[PDB]
Order: structure tokens, then C-alpha cells, then sequence
């Protein structure tokens, strides 16, 4: 989809293979931000947002937190304490004609910059000047989107590339999108190194007699240590005392 | 060459539907925004519709909205005029004409300085009928001095236009081809003449070339003094 | 929308005479205005962009002025071949909306008209109607009245009438009468005869031809 | 008509449970004993802003009010998420609906979800594109007014839905009052108790008592003095001083000169008394390299410099 009307995809309650991402080599922008792709196959989400769109590499930079241009301001922004992957790659081999491949448009004017995540797909006639428009074009008077090139024969910079925005919404919350990691069998009143949807520390796992509500998946302490954790597998609350220990 | 060539007039009942094209070349197609433009008998010019460069953005005139469409095919360098729900009041000649080049921040100041030949557009429940050619044989008493009139009658046909041209254009010097009027009959009428040198009229050979593309009618009638 | 008005409809002037048309816009409209020349039944010629700038070709006494809502069209010395309907269109947005159109005429010197008489072709008696046909060649003014006359006896509501626009060469006029009668009712005459009444004209110019010569 | 917002509008700030626990957290809550605005079904469904969030609540006894509607112009035009319970199927389209003039229920879509006595209260807010809804009900036995008391909402609904939210509208059954508040960015002092329910909590700028309560962390105050905040007059309106002057700085002939310097004779030019409109630079997009260092290019546009060097 062009970037003014990025396409979203909704993943979620299914097994994430990141291993194949990170290891195919076609990719030519694989950067990610809150977290590390070597410590994602060991991790679970929420819900994982797959965002799809071309733009040209010139415009590639602007895929990222606290970036500005065109892009970046009209088109898609990312939040500042965005926690996900960017990953990008030339598709100039798919997304170019020898007359031009004009499909692929950008925004290019707008009253005011985008709110993170923000999807603006209105061709209202931007007023540049202080005659008012009447949804004509004219002078002073723009149609918001621009049509890309997109030859075989254009520059590196103006160029087509294919980008994927992976957002990540690591609320502490159940957890339906999760790594390719085999579990192993629960042992209880035994100080153990435990990992329970990502979440991983030591201490003795115990049976509980707190009443979780259907929305809540972790429990905390005053210290915001976790203090119980509600089974991936079987709906039970294990509370997690942290193993024995005292001054010598 | 850099030209619009327009196509797809013709006669329609009202209710029907029409299309016309324009064939540009000599310049770059898809640069341009492009308007039609029409024109009813003896009436002044009126904007119809107009598509942007590459046609992210339309407009028709009032009258003709929800019934019209505008449409290009870069491609192809063409644009197209679909005509739906035809009625009478749009009968006219339609014209093309190439606006300017978008470019950033700039409303062209060069726009419409090349237009289409024009096509008519009749709307009507009356049927096709070509004309007949009738001679206006030159005076038989003429004069002796010279400045003699001859010409062709084109009576009897529908819709408009009729085209008249003299010894295949190559007479064009004091010809006179009348406006058509419509007879009672419904059937139009036309009148072309010429004056010629009286002492020509022995050694010149006078031969009108009526044309109605409508009905597909050609004809060449020969204009001669009449056998006295 | 803005709307563009013109002024004035029409208006005769004499060769060499300064003209000047004004277009009128509701609303601004910058300088994206243009003229154009349209000739009778022809397909209008660009004269003006720009507001003010001339087309390639045009003859330098074409000019144009103005900016905003009033702009002025003017023709420093007409000239014979000047004869047609001029517009204004504004381009300042997608509506290329035009003006009502200014005719201009040409007054010139009293030109009679050069009177013909066609008596109606055999091809065209075989098919049962007759038309004959009376041509008044390069006159000025346009006003003109023919007289159809049959035995002499003036005819009326039988016969239509067409005129032609100013020439471009001499600025006359051309006029042609079609008396449409019956082949009976054409064979029931001997004298066939159109009267030709103009200013030009110290008297009536009468052309007449009888039935078989 | 308005009534008094009272205790309401507390809800679970987050997924984490908490208990035996006086918990400090800031969020977009429903100021106490604020007003808030009464509609009635009886014998009137306008259309509100949704500024920064908006509480709901409704009252039933035949289950008359059915859906949500929200968006910007509610006719087609643009997205608009549209909720409608229907007997036992709860449906969420966030699709273009075109609506009714008088929007109504007799007796380019990216995304679809099919599942007096009652008090329901609903809290709708838009965080970064996230739509959040927020609900609890309750039986009650009160007809003219809310209910008096404190019950906190669990979080339900979370939809990624990336629509710029300004107005919204109810849906009526027509062969039922309802309370409209708003949100602020307040901090509360929320009561776990044993089990981890929300029993109380503290509005830190209702009153100076709440002031205090918020600053010791507690619900109960000791005799005494305490100092908790500080009085500052803020200001009303914004006071923006420039030198007058209409020169365009002639950025054009820098940039887009014909000729440029060998870079060992750079050539500099001085910039001085002229009106800098630097939307131009960032926003074309013909420089491959554009790289600031000590300021931002969105903050540059208000910002005055004695001389600019080029
Ligand atoms: C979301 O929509 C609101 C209104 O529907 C936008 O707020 C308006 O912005 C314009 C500026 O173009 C102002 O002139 C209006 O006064 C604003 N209205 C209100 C009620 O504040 C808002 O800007 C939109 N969000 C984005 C990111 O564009
Ligand atoms: C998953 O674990 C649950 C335990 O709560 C068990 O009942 C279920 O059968 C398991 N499913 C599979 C496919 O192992
Ligand atoms: C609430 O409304 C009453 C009158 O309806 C008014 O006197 C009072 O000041 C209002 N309070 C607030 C906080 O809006
Ligand atoms: C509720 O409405 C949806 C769509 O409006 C419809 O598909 C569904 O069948 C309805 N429920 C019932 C019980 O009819
Ligand atoms: C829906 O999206 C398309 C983009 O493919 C757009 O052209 C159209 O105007 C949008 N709205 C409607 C009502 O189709
Ligand atoms: C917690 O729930 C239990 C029921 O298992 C109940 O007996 C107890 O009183 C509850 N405590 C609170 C504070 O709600
Ligand atoms: C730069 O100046 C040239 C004139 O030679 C002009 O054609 C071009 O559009 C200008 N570019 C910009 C960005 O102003």
C-alpha cells in the first residue's frame, strides 16, 4: 500500500518465527528499538502490529523515532518511546515500470503534523493561500498527494523500498503472540529459574489463593519485583517467593 | 507535431449514451491536465469538464453532473468523454483542449493554447437522411464584362453538418457558403455559391464536393452553363 | 463560482479604429485570464494568456491588460480580418469558466449588392418540388429585403432566407433566398423574379427568368 | 441538564494487580464531584465533543441505549468507530458508515468484531491511536439521579484503531437518562485492598484535604500542619513579541544559485533583518543529507537569531 494509506495487520494467538527474519538476508534496514532481535525469539506480546508501506531510500531514515520530513510528519510517524522493529528492503525490481510506476503515492501538504500512528487518508484541497478553496484545485490551491516515480533507470535514493514496521506492545497483560521456545514442566516448592512468558527470575513457585481477574497476568510487590504469575498453560496463580537466603 | 485530434460525434436519441475521444501528440500527454469544452449552436463557449494530470481530481459543470464522465489513458496518450442520459439542450460542438504542467507550488500561466478541431453532438429522436445536390447552373445571359455566379444546393438532409468545398479546395477565392436552415419538413437546407470570370465558363470545369459524414454521403456534382 | 461578465455584446467600428473589450471577474482571479478569437463557425483561437502576455502568431495590435477583476482586451487598429466573437476565460482553478463573448462588427462604405436569379435544376424537377434561388453578392449594410415575384404576383411564406457574416476581406455580406414551390405549382408559371431592395440601391434591382429558356 | 459527578470515574490505570496497597499514579480520570451533563430518553441524542476522553453512564431498566458512535463528522466521509449491542451479539466496525440524519434503532473497512436497574458506566479514551474502553455494571434501584458510592471499572477493550477522535453520539432503541463527563490528566491515590479490589481513592486536587492525603500517602490524616503543594497564580493568556518586519530572508538565491564554490573558497553569506521561513528547507525534499546539531528543525520556525551565516 502507498504511505499515506499504510495497510495494518493485526497478529495475534499464533507463534512468532522471528528466526527467519533476522537470518534471511535480503533486508537491507533491519534495525530494532526497546529491544534486541538475538533476545526476541524468547519473548511473548500482547499483540504484534504489522504496518506495510513504500517509500523511496532517500526517505528510509525517516522510518524512525524522532525523525522529520515528509514522511515522517505527513505520512507515518512512530511515537518516541516506540518498542519495535523497522525492516526495509529495494524493491525496485517489483514496484518500478519503464513508463513510471505512478501508483504509490505520498502526502505531501497538511494543516499540522501527524500524531503518532496516525493514518490520514482525506484529499481535501489544501488551502496554501488566504483565498479559501471550495474543494478545487487551483492557485493556492493543492491536491495533498504526490505519485512517486518509481523507474528502473532512477537513483539509488529514488528508488523503490518495501517497509514493514513491527510494533510491539509489551504491556504486562496476557500474552497471545510468542517466541519459537518449547515449554518444559511446571516444578512447585522448589527454588527455580523460572520464565513465564518472558518474564524470568529466580525463586520457589507456590500455590496461591490469589483471586486474579481474567485481565490481569502478573502480580507486584512494593519493590515492583513480580510477585505472583498466572500459568501460560493451566489458569492457576503461582505466587513466587524469592529463594531462602540470610547473612553469614 | 503537437495537436488534438477529437473523434465519436455523431447523431443520439435522448436517454442514449455517447463517447468521444481526443488523440494528443507533439507533447508529453500525461503532464497536462486536460478540459472539455462545448459550444451549442449559435450560442457562446461553455466549460465542461475537466481531469487533472494523471486524474486524481475532477470536476464537471452543474449541467452536466452525475450524467458526464471525464477520463484519460495516459498509456495510450488519450482522453475519453462518457456521455450518459443525453438530452436535447446538449447538442453542441465539443472540443478538447490541454491545460499546463502541474509543478510544485505553480499554477501554470501557460494552459489552453492547444485545442481539438471540435466534434458535434446532436441529440434527437429524428433519424439520419442525406442530402441531395442540386446544380445553381450560371446565368445563360451572364455579361460581357464577366462576374458570373454559379453554386450547389444541399437540400433535404439531417442531422448537422454539411461540408462544401469547390474543385477539391483548390477554389476558395469568393466562395460563399451560407448558414443552413431548417425547413418546415425538418430537413435542412444549404446554399454555396462562387463568382467566377464570365469568359471562364467555356474553359473551366466548376464540380462542388458535398460531404455528410452522418449519413455517409459524399457527392460531386459538376456545375456547368445549362444546353442553351 | 466566479463568474466572468463582458462588455460590451456588440459593437461595429470602423478599420484602423481602437477597440476595447472589458472582462469583468466576481472575485479575483490573479492574472490567470486569457482571450480568445473565435471566427464564425470555427474553432477558437488563443489571442491572449497570461492576462496579458500574446500568443505566438498573433499580430502585435492585440494587447491585453489587467489584473485581479478587471482586465481590458484592447485592438490599438482593427483591421477587416479582426471580424469575430472575442472571450475572456479565467484559469485561476480547475473551472475554466468563460464569458458571454463580445461580436465585433465593422462599419465600412455602402456596397450594392451584385443580384443572381437560379431557376430550380431538372434533376431536381424530377423529384416533384422546385427551388429557385436568388443570391445578393457583397453588400453592406446587412439590411436588405427581397421580393419573390411569380407572374407578378408577390409572393409570401413560400421562401426562407440565410445570411452570411461579415467577409473577411471586404467586410460585406452575402444573403441567399430559396423559394420552394411545387412542381405543378412551378409549371403553372411562366415568370419567375426576385426584387432586390438596399440601401445601395438607387431603385430596385429586379432578376427574372422564364420558365424553358 | 447537570448532575454531580460525585466518586465516579475510577478505573484500573493498568494490567498489574495490586493489593493491600495505597497506589500514586497519574492518568486521564473523571475530576470528583465535577459536573457532568444529563440527557434523558423519555417523551434527544445530540452530538459531543470527546476533547481528551469521555465518561459515560446510563441508567436502564429495558435496555434502550445500544451503541456508541464516534468520530469527527459521523457522514461517511471518515472513519467512524461504531459499537451496537443487539440482544446477545456485541458488533465493533470501525468502518465509513454513512449515518441517518437522527441516527436511530427501531424495536473501506480494517476491522470487524461480532461476540431504573442497571447502571453502566463506560470511560472511552484515545491514547497514540489506541482507542481504550473501560466499563463496569452494576444493579442499582434509583430512577432520578446517579447512585452515590464508589466502584472502580476493570479495563476491556483496547482497539488499534489510529483514528483521530473529536465527537461522538449514543444510540437510542425507539419503539433511559444518561451522563456525560470528561477526562483530565488528574493523579489519584487508589485503595487495594486484600483481594485487590479498588475500594477508594484520593482526587490529589480536589481539596486541600486530598492535597494532604495525597502528600503523606495516606487516608488518614494526623492533628497537625502539613505542607503539600505550593500556590502559583498561572498565567491567562500569552504575550508574543517580534520586531516588525516583512523581508523574506532570500533563502532562494543560496540554495538554488546556478553556481556554487569550490569548497577550499567556500563562499559565505550573511543573513540579517528578514523574516526566516524555514518550512521551505525541511519541507522539500530534493537534499539527500539534512542534519541538525544544537536545534531542532520543527523548533527553528519560532526562533530569532541576531545573524544566520550560510
Ligand atoms: C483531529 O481533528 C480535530 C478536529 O476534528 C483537529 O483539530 C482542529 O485543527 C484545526 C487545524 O487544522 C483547527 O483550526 C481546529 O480549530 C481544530 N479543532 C479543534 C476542535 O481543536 C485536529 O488537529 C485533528 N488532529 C490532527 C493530528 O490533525
Ligand atoms: C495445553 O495445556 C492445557 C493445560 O491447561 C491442556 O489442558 C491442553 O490439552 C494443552 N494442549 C496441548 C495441545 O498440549
Ligand atoms: C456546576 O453547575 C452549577 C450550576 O449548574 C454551577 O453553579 C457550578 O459552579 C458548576 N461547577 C462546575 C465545577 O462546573
Ligand atoms: C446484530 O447486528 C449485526 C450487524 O448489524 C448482525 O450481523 C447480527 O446478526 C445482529 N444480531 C442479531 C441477533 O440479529
Ligand atoms: C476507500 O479507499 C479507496 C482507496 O483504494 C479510496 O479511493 C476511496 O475513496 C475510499 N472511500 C470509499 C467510500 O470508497
Ligand atoms: C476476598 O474474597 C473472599 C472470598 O474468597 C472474602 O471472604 C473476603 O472477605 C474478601 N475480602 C475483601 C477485602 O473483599
Ligand atoms: C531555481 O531557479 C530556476 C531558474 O533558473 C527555476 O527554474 C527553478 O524552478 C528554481 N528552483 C527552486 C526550487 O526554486
Amino acid at each position: 500500500a502507498s504511505v499515506y494509506a499504510w495497510n495494518r495487520k493485526r497478529i495475534s494467538n499464533c507463534v512468532a518465527d522471528y528466526s527467519v527474519l533476522y537470518n534471511s538476508a535480503s533486508f537491507s534496514t533491519f534495525k530494532c528499538y526497546g529491544v534486541s532481535p538475538t533476545k526476541l525469539n524468547d519473548l511473548c506480546f500482547t499483540n504484534v502490529y504489522a504496518d506495510s508501506f513504500v517509500i523511496r531510500g532517500d526517505e528510509v531514515r525517516q522510518i524512525a523515532p524522532g525523525q522529520t520530513g515528509k514522511i515522517a510528519d505527513y505520512n507515518y510517524k512512530l511515537p518516541d518511546d516506540f518498542t519495535g522493529c523497522v525492516i526495509a528492503w529495494n524493491s525496485n525490481n517489483l514496484d518500478s515500470k519503464v513508463g513510471g510506476n505512478y501508483n504509490y503515492l505520498y502526502r505531501l501538504f497538511r494543516k499540522s503534523n501527524l500524531k503518532p500512528f496516525e493514518r490520514d487518508i482525506s484529499t481535501e484541497i489544501y488551502q496554501a493561500g488566504s483565498t479559501p478553496c471550495n474543494g478545487v484545485e487551483g492557485f493556492n490551491c493543492y491536491f495533498p498527494l504526490q505519485s512517486y516515480g518509481f523507474q528502473p533507470t532512477n537513483g539509488v535514493g529514488y528508488q523503490p523500498y518495501r517497509v514493514v514496521v513491527l510494533s510491539f506492545e509489551l504491556l504486562h497483560a496476557p500474552a497471545t503472540v510468542c517466541g519459537p521456545k518449547k515449554s518444559t514442566n511446571l516444578v512447585k516448592n522448589k527454588c527455580v529459574n523460572f520464565n513465564f512468558n518472558g518474564l524470568t527470575g529466580t525463586g520457589v513457585l507456590t500455590e496461591s489463593n490469589k483471586k486474579f481477574l481474567p485481565f490481569q497476568q502478573f502480580g507486584r510487590d512494593i519493590a515492583d519485583t513480580t510477585d505472583a504469575v498466572r500459568d501460560p498453560q493451566t489458569l492457576e496463580i503461582l505466587d513466587i517467593t524469592p529463594c531462602s537466603f540470610g547473612g553469614v | 507535431e503537437v495537436q488534438l485530434v477529437e473523434s465519436g460525434g455523431g447523431l443520439v436519441k435522448p436517454g442514449e449514451s455517447l463517447r468521444l475521444s481526443c488523440a494528443a501528440s507533439g507533447f508529453t500527454f500525461s503532464d497536462y491536465y486536460m478540459t472539455w469544452i462545448r459550444q451549442a449552436p449559435g450560442k457562446g463557449l461553455e466549460w465542461v469538464s475537466y481531469i487533472r494530470s494523471s486524474g486524481h481530481t475532477i470536476y464537471y459543470a452543474d449541467s452536466v453532473k452525475g450524467r458526464f464522465t471525464i477520463s484519460r489513458d495516459n498509456a495510450k496518450n488519450s482522453l475519453y468523454l462518457q456521455m450518459n442520459s443525453l438530452r436535447v439542450e446538449d447538442t453542441a460542438v465539443y472540443y478538447c483542449a490541454r491545460g499546463g504542467v502541474l509543478r510544485f507550488l505553480e499554477w501554470p500561466l501557460n494552459a489552453f493554447d492547444i485545442w481539438g478541431q471540435g466534434t458535434m453532438v446532436t441529440v434527437s429522436s429524428a433519424s439520419t437522411k442525406g442530402p441531395s445536390v442540386f446544380p445553381l447552373a450560371p446565368s445563360s445571359k451572364s455579361t460581357s464584362g464577366g462576374t458570373a455566379a454559379l453554386g450547389c444546393l444541399v437540400k433535404d438532409y439531417f442531422p448537422e453538418p454539411v461540408t462544401v468545398s469547390w474543385n477539391s479546395g483548390a477554389l476558395t477565392s469568393g466562395v460563399h457558403t451560407f448558414p443552413a436552415v431548417l425547413q418546415s419538413s425538418g430537413l435542412y437546407s444549404l446554399s454555396s455559391v462562387v463568382t467566377v470570370p464570365s469568359s471562364s465558363l467555356g474553359t473551366q470545369t466548376y464540380i462542388c464536393n458535398v460531404n455528410h459524414k452522418p449519413s455517409n454521403t459524399k457527392v460531386d456534382k459538376k456545375v456547368e452553363p445549362k444546353s442553351c | 463560482d466566479i463568474q466572468l461578465t463582458q462588455s460590451p455584446s456588440s459593437l461595429s467600428a470602423s478599420v484602423g479604429d481602437r477597440v476595447t473589450i472589458t472582462c469583468r471577474a466576481s472575485q479575483g482571479i490573479s492574472n490567470y485570464l486569457a482571450w480568445y478569437q473565435q471566427k464564425p463557425g470555427k474553432v477558437p483561437k488563443l489571442l491572449i494568456y497570461a492576462a496579458s502576455t500574446l500568443q505566438s502568431g498573433v499580430p502585435s495590435r492585440f494587447s491585453g491588460s489587467g489584473s485581479g477583476t478587471d482586465f481590458t482586451l484592447t485592438i490599438s487598429s482593427l483591421q477587416p480580418e479582426d471580424v469575430a466573437t472575442y472571450y475572456c476565460q479565467k484559469y485561476n482553478n480547475a473551472l475554466g469558466t468563460f464569458g458571454q463573448g463580445t461580436k465585433v462588427e465593422i462599419k465600412r462604405t455602402v456596397a450594392a449588392p451584385s443580384v443572381f436569379i437560379f431557376p430550380p435544376s431538372d434533376e431536381q424537377l424530377k423529384s416533384g418540388t422546385a427551388s429557385v434561388v436568388c443570391l445578393l453578392n457583397n453588400f453592406y449594410p446587412r439590411e436588405a429585403k427581397v421580393q419573390w415575384k411569380v407572374d407578378n404576383a408577390l409572393q409570401s411564406g413560400n421562401s426562407q432566407e440565410s445570411v452570411t457574416e461579415q467577409d473577411s476581406k471586404d467586410s460585406t455580406y452575402s444573403l441567399s433566398s430559396t423559394l420552394t414551390l411545387s412542381k405543378a405549382d412551378y409549371e403553372k408559371h411562366k415568370v419567375y423574379a426576385c426584387e432586390v431592395t438596399h440601401q445601395g440601391l438607387s431603385s430596385p434591382v429586379t432578376k427574372s427568368f422564364n420558365r424553358g429558356e | 441538564a447537570y448532575t454531580n459527578s460525585f466518586t465516579r470515574g475510577v478505573y484500573y490505570p493498568d494490567k498489574v494487580f495490586r493489593s493491600s496497597v495505597l497506589h500514586s499514579t497519574q492518568d486521564l480520570f473523571l475530576p470528583f464531584f465535577s459536573n457532568v451533563t444529563w440527557f434523558h430518553a423519555i417523551h434527544d441524542n445530540p452530538v459531543l465533543p470527546f476533547n481528551d476522553g469521555v465518561y459515560f453512564a446510563s441508567t436502564e431498566k429495558s435496555n434502550i441505549i445500544r451503541g456508541w458512535i464516534f468520530g469527527t463528522t459521523l457522514d461517511s466521509k471518515t472513519q467512524s468507530l461504531l459499537i451496537v449491542n443487539n440482544a446477545t451479539n456485541v458488533v465493533i466496525k470501525v468502518c465509513e458508515f454513512q449515518f441517518c440524519n437522527d441516527p436511530f434503532l427501531g424495536v473501506n473497512c480494517t476491522f470487524e468484531y461480532v461476540s431504573f436497574k442497571n447502571l453502566r458506566e463506560f470511560v472511552f479514551k484515545n491514547i497514540d491511536g489506541y482507542f481504550k474502553i473501560y466499563s463496569k455494571h452494576t444493579p442499582i434501584n434509583l430512577v432520578r439521579d446517579l447512585p452515590q458510592g464508589f466502584s472502580a471499572l476493570e479495563p476491556l477493550v483496547d482497539l488499534p484503531i489510529g483514528i483521530n477522535i473529536t465527537r461522538f453520539q449514543t444510540l437510542l432503541a425507539l419503539h433511559a437518562a444518561y451522563y456525560v463527563g470528561y477526562l483530565q490528566p488528574r493523579t489519584f491515590l487508589l485503595k487495594y485492598n486484600e483481594n485487590g479490589t479498588i475500594t477508594d481513592a484520593v482526587d490529589c486536587a480536589l481539596d486541600p484535604l486530598s492535597e494532604t492525603k495525597c502528600t503523606l500517602k495516606s487516608f488518614t490524616v494526623e492533628k497537625g500542619i502539613y505542607q503539600t503543594s505550593n500556590f502559583r497564580v498561572q498565567p491567562t493568556e500569552s504575550i508574543v513579541r517580534f520586531p516588525n518586519i516583512t523581508n523574506l530572508c532570500p533563502f532562494g538565491e543560496v540554495f538554488n544559485a546556478t553556481r556554487f564554490a569550490s569548497v577550499y573558497a567556500w563562499n559565505r553569506k550573511r543573513i540579517s533583518n528578514c523574516v526566516a521561513d524555514y518550512s521551505v528547507l525541511y519541507n522539500s525534499a530534493s537534499f539527500s543529507t539534512f542534519k541538525c546539531y544544537g536545534v531542532s528543525p520543527t523548533k527553528l520556525n519560532d526562533l530569532c537569531f541576531t545573524n544566520v551565516y550560510a
